[PDB]
């Protein structure tokens, strides 16, 4: 047991679920049709991979997940794509009409038409579970469904499942791939209404991922397929502690104890290494010290901020592959003397380490190199508040003139919600400043 | 007084507790399935203290194995000596305790404790004369810490006249699962001060340093630390497990070691430290056991004073030489033993050595320098608690800030009390 249910909302959520679930299937040797040769226990089992996959009596391993979107085009491609047999048709849920880049339609108007159906299906998966750990919610900040349906869902999930843990992987909007002028409004509304209901939230900055694809993978103009393949690697590093056995494997909840010092401070910065092309990885084995060092290079981060001009409250290293504790300790010793790492005066400065032996894998016909070892750093730094600040400034520019506000008010929202949400983010920015101030 | 009932709680509790049963089962000639293939009658003479006799002359450890998750306890059953434990005494929950004291003490563990007490009562009843209970646990996680101290409180209620022993593993940043350890430890120390007669303080700081500095293990595992723990546990139970003049029991130990009831935190020590070929002379054992480098608690005994001492020599050796050497360190370092408890060092010798060594020494000290341990944990605690950091994990299971304040105060009082006798 310790089962984990994934919920994928809107286009970004859906397309990242594909990347993720395609990746998890390759990681565990599960074929497209759902069969898993190396699983001798047919119909069920207690194995670590069973946290993400139920078994049917016919030998089908089936994702503990639900894809939800308010229009059929993105989910229709899962219904007819390589992995169509993997999912039960009732896990793939669509409406007829989207939220149209409007938090309000996603939360109220189009959203309340499909919400009972979504909870009903989430419930059907929850009852296949002998000891459900919690949910993982994948969604964009900027979309209408991703922002407003997710918020509605999170609220409702807190009611049906109490305090059962809820993690978010949230896509933070970037101008290179942005689809709507109103993304800053959607972002601040979802962030605000989700903050009491989420226990931990990994932000992914599309720009950060966009820059990494250009710089490290030599990709001239990355598509979503390029970004999601990189994201799934990061997601996989984080969930790998849930999906694999291991002597040196620290569970993800144990990292969370360290990552979240107050309920509102639940936004860890992730950083992944190595991201390298096959061309460049040939005759170029990257040691534990090199990838560990790469975690403190802020070009390898998932969110554009500078931890060097801020303070750490935690630092977790999730290694996978050919890694042993000795090399890790030596690598950390080198970094402590040679790099810009200042903790707040109320945290202990120890780095928490976890190691999975299963080395990372790559999706066929991708841009990443297959490497012998890899690492995801999860840090809690005050620097991440930079990301809130940039986004809060864009919100303030538009909100001062009331640009676009009529589109939200027409679907039933009030001006009160906007300023209530912005003050919550003002307070959150002030919280991230307070934690960094030294004690007396 | 013979029968002891052993309980092991949580990851650490069950890991070290498994090694203890491995070590002493070899010493008493019991094999991985439970049969006696020994040679000396001295091996079976007080086998009753820790083992029950079963159908077919099998010996079954009087051991209750407790955890809130089945991870560690499936490993114990998998491991070398697992098949010896009575299968009804495996009592386990499903969801674990997430290194949270509150979950162990107040919510998750509360659900499970009454089942553990039914096995305790089962083992307690088929005992000729129960002397007491020993618990193995760490103070830093949530099950062995919080649930463990909940058990202790319940056992004291039902058996208020029996002795309570702990082997309590104190935490260190040098070997650290989570930032909340100082919180968990401070909540458990508050329990231990009130509800135990004796506690062996195994500091993981001290085990790491012995492993690093004195044994040349650059990257020490929990296996390397537990090697040191089970040799210390073997040593401080020798006098209960073997003969033959010392009618040593847990109550006698409590009476002679503990001049003031709250000051029952013992610093253990072992010589020689291992992981040899040249056997040690009695002078060397006597220098080594008293050395700071050989203490299982990270405290300089020169910074404090010894209230009482109990030393236990194992092997064939001259008792003349053992008295001479034990009297030499007292006479040559007399400032470090309190003048107001005459003859506070008591020494014993047992002919059977442990596996591997021809001769060895185990030290049990109630030193006032133990305060340094509680000061170290008090400091780590305050660093965080002054900004109420990480508290939401505890307040979400119904605990209040006042309960942390209380606990911080009891420990700081303990420290004051130890400091009181260092200067008297
Ligand atoms: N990383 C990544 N970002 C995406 C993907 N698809 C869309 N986005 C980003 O997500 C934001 C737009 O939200 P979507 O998820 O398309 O919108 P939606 O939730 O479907 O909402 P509506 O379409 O308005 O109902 C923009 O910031 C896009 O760049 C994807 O596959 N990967
Ligand atoms: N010496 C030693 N310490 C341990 C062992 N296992 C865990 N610890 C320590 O115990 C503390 C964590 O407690 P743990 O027993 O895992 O938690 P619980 O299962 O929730 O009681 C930390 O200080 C760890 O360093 C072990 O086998 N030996
Ligand atoms: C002032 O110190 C003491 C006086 C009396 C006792 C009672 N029994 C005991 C013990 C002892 C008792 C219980 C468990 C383990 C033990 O190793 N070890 C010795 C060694 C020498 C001796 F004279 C008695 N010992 C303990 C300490
Ligand atoms: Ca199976
Ligand atoms: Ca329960
Ligand atoms: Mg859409
Ligand atoms: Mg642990």
């Amino acid at each position: 047991m310790r089962e984990c249910i994934s919920i994928h909302v809107g286009q970004a959520g859906v397309q990242i679920g594909n990347a993720c679930w395609e990746l998890y299937c390759l990681e565990h040797g599960i074929q497209p049709d759902g069969q898993m040769p190396s699983d001798k226990t047919i119909g069920g089992g207690d194995d670590s991979f069973n946290t993400f996959f139920s078994e049917t009596g016919a030998g089908k391993h089936v994702p503990r997940a639900v894809f939800v979107d308010l229009e059929p085009t993105v989910i229709d491609e899962v219904r007819t794509g390589t992995y169509r047999q993997l999912f039960h048709p009732e896990q793939l849920i669509t409406g007829k009409e989207d939220a149209a880049n409007n938090y309000a339609r996603g939360h109220y108007t189009i959203g309340k038409e499909i919400i009972d159906l979504v909870l009903d299906r989430i419930r059907k998966l929850a009852d296949q579970c002998t000891g459900l750990q919690g949910f993982l919610v994948f969604h964009s900040f900027g979309g209408g469904t991703g922002s407003g349906f997710t918020s509605l869902l999170m609220e409702r999930l807190s009611v049906d499942y109490g305090k059962k843990s809820k993690l978010e992987f949230s896509i933070y909007p970037a101008p290179q791939v942005s689809t709507a002028v109103v993304e800053p409004y959607n972002s601040i509304l979802t962030t605000h209404t989700t903050l009491e209901h989420s226990d931990c939230a990994f932000m992914v900055d599309n720009e950060a991922i966009y820059d990494i694809c250009r710089r490290n993978l030599d990709i001239e103009r990355p598509t979503y397929t390029n970004l999601n393949r990189l994201i799934s690697q990061i997601v996989s590093s984080i969930t790998a502690s849930l999906r694999f056995d291991g002597a040196l494997n620290v569970d993800l909840t144990e990292f969370q104890t360290n990552l979240v010092p107050y309920p509102r401070i639940h936004f860890p910065l992730a950083t992944y290494a190595p991201v390298i092309s096959a061309e460049k990885a040939y005759h170029e084995q990257l040691s534990v010290a090199e990838i560990t060092n790469a975690c403190f290079e802020p070009a390898n981060q998932m969110v554009k901020c500078d931890p060097r001009h801020g303070k750490y409250m935690a630092c977790c290293l999730l290694y996978r592959g050919d890694v042993v504790p000795k090399d890790v300790n030596a690598a950390i010793a080198t970094i402590k003397t040679k790099r810009s790492i200042q903790f707040v005066d109320w945290c202990p400065t120890g780095f928490k380490v976890g190691i999975n032996y299963q080395p990372p894998t790559v999706v066929p016909g991708g841009d990443l190199a297959k490497v012998q070892r890899a690492v995801c750093m999860l840090s809690n730094t005050t620097a991440i508040a930079e990301a809130w600040a940039r986004l809060d400034h864009k919100f303030d520019l538009m909100y001062a003139k009331r640009a676009f506000v009529h589109w939200y008010v027409g679907e039933g929202m009030e001006e009160g919600e906007f300023s209530e949400a912005r003050e919550d983010m003002a307070a959150l920015e002030k919280d991230y400043e307070e934690v960094g101030v030294d004690s007396v | 007084m013979r029968e002891i009932v052993h309980i092991q709680a949580g990851q650490c509790g069950n890991q070290i507790g498994a090694k203890f049963w491995e070590v002493i089962s070899d010493e008493h000639g019991i094999d991985p399935t439970g049969s006696y293939h020994g040679d000396s009658d001295l091996q079976l003479e007080r086998i009753n203290v820790y083992y029950n006799e079963a159908t077919g002359n099998k010996y079954v450890p009087r051991a209750i194995l407790v955890d809130l998750e089945p991870g560690t306890m499936d490993s114990v059953r998998s491991g070398p000596f697992g098949q010896i434990f009575r299968p009804d005494n495996f009592v386990f929950g499903q969801s674990g305790a997430g290194n949270n004291w509150a979950k162990g003490h107040y919510t998750e563990g509360a659900e499970l404790v009454d089942s553990v007490l039914d096995v305790v009562r089962k083992e307690s009843e088929s005992c000729d004369c129960l002397q007491g209970f020993q618990l193995t646990h760490s103070l830093g996680g949530g099950t062995g810490s919080g649930m463990g101290t909940l058990l202790i409180s319940k056992i004291r209620e039902e058996y208020p006249d029996r002795i309570m022993n702990t082997f309590s593993v104190v935490p260190s940043p040098k070997v650290s699962d989570t930032v909340v350890e100082p919180y968990n430890a401070t909540l458990s120390v508050h329990q231990l001060v009130e509800n135990t007669d004796e506690t062996y303080c195994i500091d993981n700081e001290a085990l790491y340093d012995i492993c690093f500095r004195t044994l040349k293990l650059t990257t020490p595992t929990y296996g390397d630390l537990n090697h040191l723990v089970s040799a210390t546990m073997s040593g401080v139970t020798t006098c209960l497990r073997f003969p033959g003049q010392l009618n040593a029991d847990l109550r006698k130990l409590a009476v002679n070691m503990v001049p003031f009831p709250r000051l029952h935190f013992f610093m253990p020590g072992f010589a020689p430290l291992t992981s040899q070929y040249r056997a040690l002379t009695v002078p060397e054992l006597t220098q080594q056991m008293f050395d700071s480098k050989n203490m299982m608690a990270a405290c300089d005994p020169r910074h404090g004073r010894y209230l009482t001492v109990a030393a236990v020599f194992r092997g064939r050796m001259s008792m003349k030489e053992v008295d001479e050497q034990m009297l030499n360190v007292q006479n040559k370092n007399s400032s470090y033993f309190v003048e107001w408890i005459p003859n506070n060092v008591k020494t014993a010798v047992c002919d059977i050595p442990p596996r591997g060594l021809k001769m060895s020494a185990t030290f049990i000290g109630n030193s006032t320098a133990i305060q340094e341990l509680f000061k170290r944990i008090s400091e780590q605690f305050t660093a965080m608690f002054r900004r109420k950091a990480f508290l939401h994990w505890y307040t979400g299971e119904g605990m209040d800030e006042m309960e942390f304040t209380e606990a911080e105060s009891n420990m700081n009082d303990l420290v004051s009390e130890y400091q009181q006798y260092q200067d008297a």
